[PDB]
């Protein structure tokens, strides 16, 4: 009953166990690139490592 | 402006594809973004090093002669040294130091805690031991 | 911690960097910069999440 | 920032920080007769009847 | 701590106290005085347990 | 709920069955060394023998 999915980007940037990515040379990777939110940053950095 | 370091991570890092990179671009690291942000303050044009034999700096009881980046700065081989190198009173008395950008001091490292294997008479365990001798008398 | 200690921007004795660099380090460390830096390359890039 | 370019300052001889206090949360003591908390005295009451 | 701040001597720009008072409280520190002192005041003094 | 063993200086001191130590020459085993502090006091003779 406690379980709960994932449901923002939040979850993604927190977690380890589920991998994320995008397309190659595309719009998203370029916002990722670019954004200064604290979790986008976040989840930028893991992609790029 | 040479700005002399030691290859420690996350200070400093070799990129993954250091090989065909040159200059500053070659590293990486906590301490590279102090140094490139200390140059940005101070308008100025910085060139990253690597001292030679990877030493903090320290005293020769011998030959009295320091070595690593405090030899670096005292011989006039490096006008600055953006590295974890902690304040102390030898150092000191010899170079200049800015306030502390990292605060920080001795902490104990432990195994993180693992659930254990349960014990033969775990089965007990919901009550406590005064509850088990009480419910016997 | 058991005592305390700090990492410092070390500078030959007379040198004309050594006050700039002070102010430079104290602003960083005013306009939190330095913990972002921290935050970075210790946890946005840690591998344990 | 500001002070240190009217005053010279050693090294911090004592490091601090923001930090958040609150009210020492109470010790639980349970009551002598906790074991009826589960059912409402009113529960207790009507099975008496 | 939600920053980095420390307490230092202060000294009036220029004067001849400035360098010994720096490598008095450096040695203070190394020597354990100083963490010595704020045990002394903070916790030997303290009225809680 | 994991509970570490370990959640200060004082609980390694008091305690026997783990041990601990430092770098063979570095500047933690001098400060145990030189520590006048009871607890470091006691732990220098631990680790020392």
């Amino acid at each position: 009953r406690m379980v709960s999915p994932i449901e923002s980007a939040e979850d993604l940037a927190k977690q380890t166990e589920i991998a994320y990515g995008t397309l190659d040379s595309g719009s998203t990777k370029e916002f990722f690139r670019r954004s200064k939110i604290a979790v986008y940053e976040k989840m930028w950095s893991y992609m790029k490592s | 402006i040479v700005v002399t370091t030691i290859l420690e991570s996350p200070y400093v890092m070799y990129k993954k594809n250091h090989e065909q990179l040159e200059g500053n671009e070659r590293y990486e690291g906590y301490c590279v973004d102090l140094a490139y942000e200390i140059a940005k303050h101070v308008g100025i044009k910085y060139k990253l090093s690597i001292v030679g034999d990877g030493k903090y700096g320290a005293r020769d009881p011998e030959t009295k002669i320091w070595n690593g980046m405090v030899g670096e700065l005292v011989y006039g081989r490096a006008d600055i040294a953006v590295a974890p190198l902690t304040i102390t009173l030898v150092r000191e008395e010899v170079i200049d130091f800015s306030k502390p950008f990292m605060s920080l001091g001795i902490s104990i490292m432990i195994k993180k805690p693992q659930k254990s294997k349960p014990g033969v008479f775990s089965f007990l365990d919901p009550l406590a031991y005064e509850i088990w001798m009480c419910i016997v008398f | 911690n058991l005592d305390s200690k700090g990492y410092g921007v070390a500078t030959p004795k007379g040198s004309a960097l050594g006050t700039p660099v002070n102010l430079a380090v104290l602003k960083l460390s005013e306009q939190g910069i330095l913990d972002k830096l921290k935050n970075k390359w210790w946890y946005d890039k840690g591998e344990c999440g």
